[PDB]
DNA sequence: TTTTTTT
C-alpha cells in the first residue's frame, strides 16, 4: 500500500488539533514536553485513534507492521517542526499503542526469567565490487545478504532483549496448566518487569519463516496492571488549611467512623524521611502500625483498601500459605524486593513462625537481613509494615495489661510505633448509625483519583526538614513523658518516631517547613495513643495529661 | 554566567545570580522553563553533568551560536561581552572575573570581646593567605580556595531558598526590613562580606525590577556574644534601565541615631553601613529608622 | 612459586613446591615402530612424535602404515616395537604460603617413563622441571595458550 | 630483553568509547596468558616468519600458503613454542553499588587486563575503573556479549612524620574515643573496646606445634533499642577489610563454599570468614542462630584452621578472623530480674570461647535523660552536634585517616608485653578466681 | 550422581 504516502499528511490533522474537552491538543501540548525531556516515545490511546479515525484502527488489526513504519517518521518531522534543534538528541522518535497473524493484540500475562541486554546492529553496510556496497536495513531478527564481509566499524548499534512470557497464574482455569510464549523488548522498554510481577502488553504477532512454525510476540507498549495544568489546578486545592480531618474523611468511606486509627494509618502509607547526614550514618526511614483486632471488625476491609490505593503491595498470609518475605535460593527476591519504597501488608501475627519473625524484626528495624548460606550480598528492604492482630481468648480479657493481653514478646513490640486499639461494647446509637450507614453503602471528600495523584507526587517531591526552636517543648514531652511513666513500667525509638511521623503533617502541607501545627497533632496522637493501652487506674494518667496539652 | 570554566552549564545557570529571579529558580514554575532552555539548546542532560573540559569539540565552538539562537526567547540578548581573558599558556585560561570569584572566597574561607577580637586577629590571619595567593606560581592553594567557591555559592542559593518560602520581607513603603533570627549553618554568616553579596544576591532576587520603586533590604544575625546582631545596609541593584546619582542614605542618619542615648552600640566595624546592635535596642532602632526617615 | 608463575619465569627450568593431589589415569604410549614385509624378508623402521616428548617444535608425523614402496605387506610386529607411559598430575603450592585469605591457585607438570606413578593425592613434593606451553592460542580456528610442565 | 610498555592512564552511547566508571569488585580470575610475539614454520619447505601481537580481544589468524611462493596447502605454520614470549591476564568480574538503584538483583559485567596492572587489588573494595566498553562474539540473533577492558586501575612518607607526632600524646586513648561513635552518646565502656579491637594483638611463631590469636571479640548482649546496631554498622566502615552479618537469614550472604560443573570439575568459590581472613566479622541476632554450621564458626575464632573433607577437596585452610556479636536474651530486660544466668540456651562455652561480654542496663535518670533526648534531637535536627568542622580543626580529622593509621599500625609495630608488669597479672589472675570461688561455692 | 529445603 502505497497510500500512506498521502495518509502522512492527513494524520497530524489528528495529532496536533485533537480537540476534546474543549480543545485542548493533548497530543500537541505533549510534544513540547516530550522534547522537552528528551523521552522519545509518545503514547497514542487505542480509545482516541478508534473514536477519530478508525480506518487506522482497521490498519492496526490488518497492517500495525508498516503502519508504524509510516507513522513514527511523521511525528519525528512533526516534532522537529516544533523544536528546531531536536535532532541532535536521537534524531528518531518510536511510538507507542491463525486469526492473530499480522494484527496489535493485547495480551496479559506473568514475567518468568529473562536475559541480559546486549547491542543489536540497526545499520548494515557492506570487496567484490570494489569499494563497500552500500547502507541497508538490518531486518528484526532475519540477515541482509546482499564476494564482501561486515567488517566490525562503522556499525550503529541498538540495544536487545527478549522476555519470557507465561501465563498469570491468577486467570488459569482452575487445575489446568500455563503455556507460554516469546516476547522481545526493543529500545526504550529495556528490561522494564521484574521477576514476581504481572503485565499487560501490546503485542504485534509474527512467526518464523522456515527451519532449514514458532511464533514470536514483538511488543510495542507496555502498561502495568492496576501534565502541567494536572499538578497546578492540583496545587490550586492543596493550598487550604482544612485538609487534616478530610484525609480521614476522604480515607475510606465504607465503615463510616474511626477517625484516629484511620488517620494513622493515612500517616503511615503517606511515609517518613530517614534523612541520612552527609556522611555520618542514616537512622529510619518507616512508620510502624499495630492493629489489635477483634473477631467482628471490618479492619481487614481497611488494609484491602490500603492496597488498592498505594504503590506496592503483596498480602501476606496468615501461616505459611504463601511468597515468603525472606528471600532465598531454591531450585531470587523475595516479595519484600518488590515493595521497595512502598508499604508492604503483613498480618495474623499468632500463626506467624521465626521466619516471619527474622524478617519482619531486621526490616522495619534498619532494613537489611544476612544469612549462613554461596553468595555474599546486602539487599535492603525499605518496606513498610501494617499489620492486624487477634486477642488471645477473649477479645479484652480484663484490666491486665497489653503484654500480658497479647501473646507476643516485648521487642517484637518495641519494632512498633503506633498502638490503635478498638474496642466493643454495647452502645445502641453506634448501632443504629452502623446499621444505616450499612443500608447508605448498599444504596466534600477527595475523590480517589486525586488522592492517588497525591501521595504519589508527594512521596516523590516533599522533603521535610525542621528548626531548632520549637523541638524544646518537644524534649520536654519526651522528659516528662519517659520520666513519669517509670511508674508505670517506655520507647526511645519513640523519640525519633516524634520526627518522623510530625514530618508527614509537613508532607500533608506541602510546605516543607514543620509548623507548630504538625508538631501539636502529633502529640496529640502519640500521648493519648499510648494513653490508652492501660488499666482503669488511667485516670491519673488522664489527670496529668493536662500538661501535655 | 558564573563559575563558566570549572563548572556544568547546568549548575552554572543552577547557581548563576543574574537568572536566578528571571527564570525564578527557587521555585518549581522555571525549573521545567531551564530544561526547555536546554531543550532548546538540543543538549542532552547528562551532556550537561559532563565537565567543561571533556565536552565535544563542536558543541564547543557551537556554544556562541546557539546561546544567540536560543537564550534570546526569555529577554537574555543583552549578556555576550568582549571581556578580557589572561593567556598563561600550559594551565588553561580564565577570566579575571572567575579568578577574583575565587580570591575573595578564599579571603572568606580556607582560614568576653576577646573571643571576638580573636576572631577579627583570625579574620586578619586570612589576608596574608590571600596575598601570598596572588602569584601565579603557587596554583597548589587556588584550587582550594576556586572549590570552596562552589560550596559558599551552594550554601547561599539554598538558604535563599528557605527565605523564599517563609517570606519573612515586611513589604513597607518606607524600607523594606528583614532579619534573620536563626537557621542552619550561621557560623558563615559572621564574616561583613558574606552578607554582603548575600544582600546583593536577594536584592536583585526580590527586585528584577519587578515595579515600582526599588527599596533598600534590612538584614542581620547574631549567635553569641550578647546579640551582637551586625546589621549591614543594603542599596537596591538597576537592571540598566547610574541613572541618577542616588549612592547611599544611611551614614547621616546612624550618625544620628548614633547621637541618641546609643547604649550598647558599637561602630567598631570599619564599613559605616555595618554596625552591631541589640536586639533589644535593634527594635526602637528600627522605630527611629522608621520615624524620622531622613529619606 | 606458582603463585608468581607467569610471563616471566617462563620458557625456563623452573623449581616448583606444593602438594601431591588428583593422580591421573596410567596409559601407554607408542614411539618406535616395527614392520615386516613378506617377500623382501625384512624389517623396517617408522617413529611418530608429539608435543610431550621433543621438547622441540618439530612437524609432526601422525598413519600406521601398511603397503609404503612395491606392494609389499607391511606386517607389523610388536616386541621390538617400542613404547613410553605418560602421566599428568596438579600440584597446587603449600596452603600456609597463601596471601591474606584466599582459594589457592595451581598448575600441572607432566612425568615420563621411570616416574609413572610416584606421586599419590595427598603428598609433600618438591619438583625440579621445565615448564613447557603447548597448543595453537586460539590461533586454531577464546583464550589459549594452556600451560605443563617437564622434563622432571 | 626489553618489551613494548603499556600505558596505564587515570550500552548505545558507550560502545567502545573512553569513559571512566566505578563499581565493585565480583570475581577475579586465576593468572592467564595469551601470546605476544610469535614464530612460525612451513613443516615441509622449512619457511619461517614472526608476529607481534598486542590486542588479543578475531581480526588475523595464521595464512595457508608457505608464502615462499609470494601445494603446502592449506595452513601449514607450527606455532614454534620454544622460542615465544608471554604475559599474564588477570579477568576480573565486577558487581554494582549496594547503596543505589538496587530496585533488582545485583547486575555484573566482565573485565580483562593486561601487563603490570595483574595481581593487584583483593576483592570486596570500593573502587574506580577506567575503561573501554568493546564487544565480543563467543559463548543468528547476533547476540553479543559485552565487556569492558581495564586500563587504569586505582585503589582504596610524610604522613610517618605525623604518624610519629599522634604516637607520643598521653592524650590519644580519650581522643580515638572521641573518634569511634559521635552519632552514639553514653555506652563508653562500648566505646572504648573498639578501639582496642581495631588493633589486633600479638602474633606468636613458637617452636610449639601452634601458634596462637592476636584479635579480639565483642558481645553486645542487652535490652532493645540501645542502637547497638547503628555501633556495628560503623566499625564495619572504619576497618579497610570486615564482615558484617546481620542475623542466620539472608536474602544473599552466605558463610567453605562447596561448589561442584562446567567441564565437571569440583571447585573452592568462597564464603564469609575467607573474606575476613585478619579482620572483623560482626554477626547480628546470636540467639536467632541455627546450628547447621555454627560449627565452623565454633572452631574459626579459636585455632584459625576450617578443614574441608568432600567429594571435591581434602584441604586444612586458614581463618585469621575476629567476631563480633550483638545478642537479645528472651523476655528482655527481665533476664536479670530472675538469676543472672538464664541466657544462652545451649551453654556457656561458646562465652567462654569469646573475650568480653558486655550486660546492657537501662537506669531512668532525668538529666541523663533530657540530655539523651536533645542530643538526639541535635542529632536529627539544626546540626547542632554535627560544631564538629571546629572539632575537626581541633580533634580526629578523619575516619579515613583513622584507617590509614591502622593499616600504618598493624605490621609495624611488634608488641611484646614488660616483665616488670607479668607478676603483676599473675597476681590478678588469682584474685578473679578467687572472685568466682566466692560467687560459686557458698551459692 | 551431588547441594538448599520442611513436613
Ligand atoms: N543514641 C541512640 N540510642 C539509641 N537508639 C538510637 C540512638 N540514636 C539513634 N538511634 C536509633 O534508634 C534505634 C534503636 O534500636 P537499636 O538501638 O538498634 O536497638 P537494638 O538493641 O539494636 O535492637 P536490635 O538491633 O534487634 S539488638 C537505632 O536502630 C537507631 O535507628
Amino acid at each position: 500500500p502505497n497510500v500512506s504516502r498521502t495518509i502522512a499528511r492527513e494524520l497530524k490533522s489528528f495529532l496536533l488539533e485533537y480537540t476534546d474537552e474543549t480543545g485542548r491538543s493533548v497530543y500537541g501540548a505533549r510534544i513540547r514536553t516530550l522534547g522537552e525531556m528528551n523521552s522519545e516515545s509518545l503514547e497514542v490511546n487505542y480509545r482516541h485513534l478508534a473514536e477519530s479515525k478508525a480506518i487506522l484502527a482497521l490498519f492496526l488489526a490488518k497492517c500495525p507492521e508498516e503502519m508504524l513504519k509510516i507513522f513514527d517518521l511523521v511525528a519525528m518531522e512533526a516534532t522537529e517542526l516544533h523544536y528546531p534543534d531536536y535532532a541532535r538528541i536521537h534524531s528518531e522518535i518510536h511510538v507507542r499503542i491463525e486469526s492473530n497473524l499480522s494484527s496489535l493484540v493485547r495480551v496479559t500475562g506473568v514475567v518468568t526469567r529473562r536475559t541480559g541486554v546486549f547491542p543489536q546492529l540497526k545499520y548494515v553496510k557492506f570487496l567484490k565490487c570494489g569499494s563497500i556496497l552500500g547502507p541497508f536495513f538490518q531486518d528484526s531478527n532475519e540477515e541482509i545478504r546482499i564476494p564482501f564481509r561486515v567488517n566490525g566499524e562503522k556499525t550503529v548499534y541498538r540495544n536487545y532483549q527478549r522476555v519470557t512470557l507465561q501465563e498469570a497464574p491468577g486467570t488459569v482455569p482452575p487445575g489446568r496448566l500455563p503455556r507460554h510464549r516469546e516476547v522481545i523488548l526493543l529500545a526504550d522498554l529495556v528490561d522494564v518487569s521484574k521477576p514476581g510481577e504481572e503485565v499487560e502488553v501490546t503485542g504485534i504477532y509474527k512467526n518464523n519463516y522456515d527451519g532449514n512454525f514458532a511464533t514470536i510476540i514483538e511488543a510495542n507498549s507496555i502498561k502495568r496492571r492496576e501534565t502541567e495544568e494536572e499538578e497546578r489546578e492540583f496545587r490550586k486545592i492543596s493550598r487550604d488549611r482544612g485538609i487534616i480531618d478530610k484525609i480521614i474523611s476522604s480515607m475510606a468511606p465504607s465503615i463510616y467512623g474511626h477517625r484516629d486509627i484511620k488517620t494513622a494509618v493515612a500517616c503511615s502509607l503517606f511515609g517518613g524521611v530517614p534523612k541520612n547526614v552527609n556522611g555520618k550514618h542514616s537512622i529510619r526511614g518507616d512508620i510502624n502500625v499495630l492493629l489489635l483486632g477483634d473477631p467482628g471488625t471490618a479492619k481487614s476491609q481497611i488494609l484491602k483498601y490500603v492496597e488498592k490505593t498505594a504503590h506496592r503491595a503483596v498480602f501476606a498470609t496468615g501461616q505459611g500459605a504463601s511468597v515468603g518475605l525472606t528471600a532465598s535460593v531454591r531450585k531470587e527476591g523475595g516479595a519484600l524486593v518488590l515493595a521497595d519504597k512502598g508499604v508492604c501488608l503483613i498480618d495474623e501475627f499468632d500463626k506467624m513462625n521465626d521466619q516471619d519473625r527474622t524478617s519482619i524484626h531486621e526490616a522495619m528495624e534498619q532494613q537489611s537481613i544476612s544469612i549462613s548460606k554461596g553468595i555474599v550480598t546486602t539487599l535492603q528492604a525499605r518496606c513498610s509494615i501494617i499489620a492486624a492482630a487477634n486477642p488471645n481468648g477473649g477479645r479484652y480479657n480484663s484490666t491486665l495489661p497489653l503484654a500480658q493481653n497479647v501473646s507476643l514478646t516485648e521487642p517484637i513490640l518495641s519494632r512498633f510505633d503506633i498502638l490503635c486499639v478498638v474496642r466493643d461494647l454495647v452502645d445502641e446509637e453506634a448501632d443504629e448509625r452502623l446499621a444505616t450507614f450499612v443500608v447508605d453503602s448498599h444504596v466534600s471528600p477527595i475523590p480517589q483519583e486525586l488522592l492517588m495523584k497525591y501521595i504519589h507526587y508527594a512521596r516523590t517531591k516533599i522533603y521535610p526538614k525542621l528548626h531548632q526552636m520549637d523541638m524544646d517543648k518537644v524534649s520536654r514531652v519526651y522528659a516528662d513523658l519517659r520520666r513519669e511513666s517509670i511508674s508505670t513500667g517506655i520507647t526511645v525509638r519513640h523519640l525519633e518516631s516524634i520526627l518522623r511521623i510530625a514530618e508527614s503533617f509537613a508532607k500533608m502541607r506541602l510546605s516543607e517547613f514543620v509548623s507548630s501545627y504538625d508538631l501539636d497533632r502529633a502529640i496529640k496522637v502519640v500521648v493519648d495513643s499510648f494513653v490508652d493501652a492501660q488499666k482503669v487506674s488511667v485516670r491519673r494518667q488522664l489527670r496529668r495529661s493536662f500538661a501535655i496539652y | 554566567l558564573f563559575l563558566l570554566r570549572h563548572s556544568s552549564l547546568y549548575d552554572s545557570f543552577y547557581y548563576s545570580n543574574y537568572v536566578n529571579a528571571k527564570l525564578s529558580l527557587w521555585n518549581e514554575n522555571g525549573k521545567k522553563r531551564l530544561h526547555k532552555m536546554f531543550a532548546r539548546m538540543g543538549i542532552p542532560l547528562s551532556t550537561a553533568q559532563e565537565t567543561w573540559l571533556y565536552m565535544d569539540h563542536s558543541i564547543k565552538r557551537e556554544l556562541g551560536i546557539i546561546f544567540d539562537k536560543n537564550l534570546d526567547r526569555y529577554g537574555l540578548q543583552d549578556i555576550i561581552r568582549d571581556g578580557f581573558v589572561r593567556t598563561l599558556g600550559y594551565r588553561g585560561s580564565i577570566s579575571a572575573s572567575e579568578f577574583v570569584e575565587a580570591l575573595t572566597a578564599l579571603l572568606e574561607v580556607g582560614n568576653s570581646a576577646q573571643k571576638l577580637t580573636n576572631l577579627r586577629k583570625r579574620w586578619v590571619s586570612n589576608f596574608w593567605l590571600s596575598w601570598d595567593a596572588l602569584d601565579d606560581r603557587k596554583v597548589e592553594l587556588l584550587n582550594r580556595g576556586i572549590q570552596l567557591a562552589q560550596d559558599l555559592q551552594r550554601a547561599i542559593f539554598n538558604t535563599g531558598v528557605a527565605i523564599l518560602e517563609k517570606k519573612l520581607i515586611k513589604h513597607l513603603r518606607i524600607y523594606r526590613l528583614c532579619v534573620l533570627q536563626d537557621g542552619p549553618d550561621l557560623d558563615l554568616y559572621r564574616n561583613p562580606l558574606t552578607l554582603l553579596r548575600l544582600g546583593n544576591w536577594l536584592i536583585e532576587c526580590c527586585a528584577e525590577s519587578e515595579d515600582k520603586q526599588l527599596l533598600p533590604m534590612v538584614l542581620a544575625s547574631i549567635d553569641e556574644n550578647t546579640d551582637t546582631y551586625l546589621v549591614a545596609g543594603l542599596t537596591p541593584r538597576y537592571p540598566r534601565g547610574t541613572k541618577k546619582p542616588i549612592l547611599n542614605n544611611f551614614s547621616m542618619a546612624f550618625q544620628q541615631i548614633t547621637a541618641e542615648t546609643d547604649a550598647k552600640v558599637r561602630i567598631d566595624n570599619f564599613e559605616s553601613s555595618i554596625i552591631e546592635i541589640r536586639r533589644e535596642d535593634l527594635s526602637p532602632f528600627l522605630e527611629k529608622l522608621t520615624l524620622s526617615g531622613l529619606l | 612459586s606458582p603463585r608468581t608463575l607467569t610471563a616471566q619465569h617462563l620458557n625456563k627450568l623452573v623449581s616448583v613446591e606444593g602438594i601431591v593431589t588428583k593422580t591421573s589415569l596410567v596409559r601407554p604410549k607408542l614411539i618406535r615402530s616395527v614392520h615386516y614385509a613378506a617377500k623382501t624378508g625384512r624389517f623396517h623402521y617408522r617413529d611418530y612424535t608429539d608435543a610431550t616428548t621433543t621438547l622441540t617444535t618439530r612437524i609432526p608425523t601422525p598413519i600406521y602404515p601398511t603397503e609404503d614402496t612395491e606392494g609389499n605387506k607391511l606386517t607389523t610386529e610388536y616386541g621390538y616395537s617400542t613404547f613410553i607411559d605418560h602421566q599428568r598430575i596438579t600440584v597446587q603450592e603449600m596452603p600456609e604460603m597463601a596471601p591474606a585469605g584466599q582459594l589457592p591457585r595451581s598448575i600441572d607438570v607432566i612425568l615420563d617413563d621411570d616416574l609413572v606413578d610416584k606421586t599419590k593425592p595427598g603428598d609433600r613434593v618438591n619438583v625440579v622441571g621445565v615448564f613447557k606451553s603447548l597448543g595453537a592460542g586460539g590461533m586454531n580456528q577464546l583464550i589459549g595458550f594452556k600451560t605443563l610442565i617437564l622434563g622432571n | 630483553s626489553l618489551p613494548t610498555f603499556q600505558l596505564i592512564l587515570n550500552d548505545s552511547e558507550h560502545v567502545s568509547k573512553i569513559v571512566r566508571l566505578s563499581g565493585i569488585i565480583i570475581s577475579t580470575s586465576v593468572l592467564s596468558s595469551r601470546a605476544t610475539y610469535l614464530s612460525i614454520m612451513c613443516r615441509n619447505c622449512r619457511h619461517t616468519t614472526s608476529i607481534t601481537i598486542n590486542n588479543f580481544n578475531n581480526t588475523v589468524s595464521l595464512p595457508r600458503s608457505c608464502l615462499s611462493t609470494i601445494n603446502c596447502g592449506p595452513d601449514p605454520y607450527i606455532i614454534i613454542h620454544e622460542s615465544s614470549k608471554f604475559i599474564d591476564q588477570q579477568f576480573l568480574k565486577l558487581q554494582e553499588i549496594p547503596e543505589l538503584v538496587p530496585v533488582e538483583m545485583p547486575r555484573n559485567l566482565t573485565m580483562t587486563c593486561d601487563r603490570y596492572l595483574t595481581n593487584k587489588v583483593i576483592p570486596g573494595t570500593r573502587v574506580t575503573i577506567v575503561g573501554i566498553y568493546s564487544i565480543y562474539n563467543s559463548k543468528g540473533v547476533a547476540i553479543r556479549t559485552p565487556y569492558i577492558k581495564i586500563l587504569g586501575i586505582q585503589s582504596d612518607e610524610e604522613e610517618e612524620e605525623e604518624f610519629l607526632q599522634l604516637s607520643r600524646n598521653p592524650k590519644l586513648y580519650e581522643i580515638l574515643t572521641n573518634s569511634i561513635a559521635p552519632s552514639i552518646f553514653g555506652n563508653e565502656d562500648i566505646k572504648k573496646a573498639i578501639v582496642c579491637l581495631l588493633m589486633g594483638g600479638s602474633k606468636k611463631i613458637l617452636p610449639d606445634g601452634m601458634r596462637l590469636r592476636g584479635d579480639i571479640n565483642v558481645l553486645l548482649l542487652g535490652d532493645p533499642g540501645t542502637a547497638k546496631s547503628q555501633l556495628l554498622k560503623f566499625v564495619e566502615k572504619v576497618s579497610p577489610i570486615a564482615v558484617y552479618t546481620s542475623g542466620k537469614g539472608s536474602s544473599a550472604a552466605g558463610l567453605a563454599s562447596v561448589q561442584r560443573p562446567m567441564t565437571r570439575e569440583f571447585y573452592l568459590e568462597g564464603g564469609a570468614m575467607v573474606l575476613a581472613d585478619g579482620g572483623v566479622v560482626c554477626i547480628d541476632e546470636f540467639d536467632k542462630m541455627r546450628d547447621e554450621d555454627r560449627v565452623a564458626i565454633h572452631e574459626a575464632m579459636e585455632q584459625q584452621t576450617i578443614s574441608i573433607a568432600k567429594a571435591g577437596i581434602t584441604t586444612v585452610l586458614n581463618s585469621r578472623t575476629s567476631v563480633l556479636a550483638a545478642a537479645n536474651p528472651i523476655y528482655g530486660r527481665y533476664d536479670d530480674l530472675k538469676s543472672p544466668g538464664d541466657n544462652i540456651d545451649f551453654q556457656t562455652t561458646i562465652l567462654s570461647r569469646f573475650d568480653m561480654i558486655f550486660i546492657v542496663k537501662d537506669d531512668h535518670n532525668e538529666e541523663r535523660d533530657i540530655s539523651i533526648a536533645n542530643h538526639v534531637i541535635n542529632i536529627h535536627t539544626g546540626n547542632a552536634n554535627a560544631q564538629n568542622q571546629q572539632e575537626e580543626n581541633g580533634s580526629e580529622i578523619s575516619i579515613e585517616k583513622m584507617k590509614r593509621y591502622i593499616t600504618y599500625c598493624r605490621l609495624k609495630c611488634a608488641p611484646r608485653l614488660s616483665p616488670q608488669a607479668a607478676e603483676k597479672l599473675s597476681s590478678n589472675f588469682v584474685t578473679i578466681r578467687k572472685q568466682l570461688l566466692i560467687n560459686e561455692l557458698e551459692s
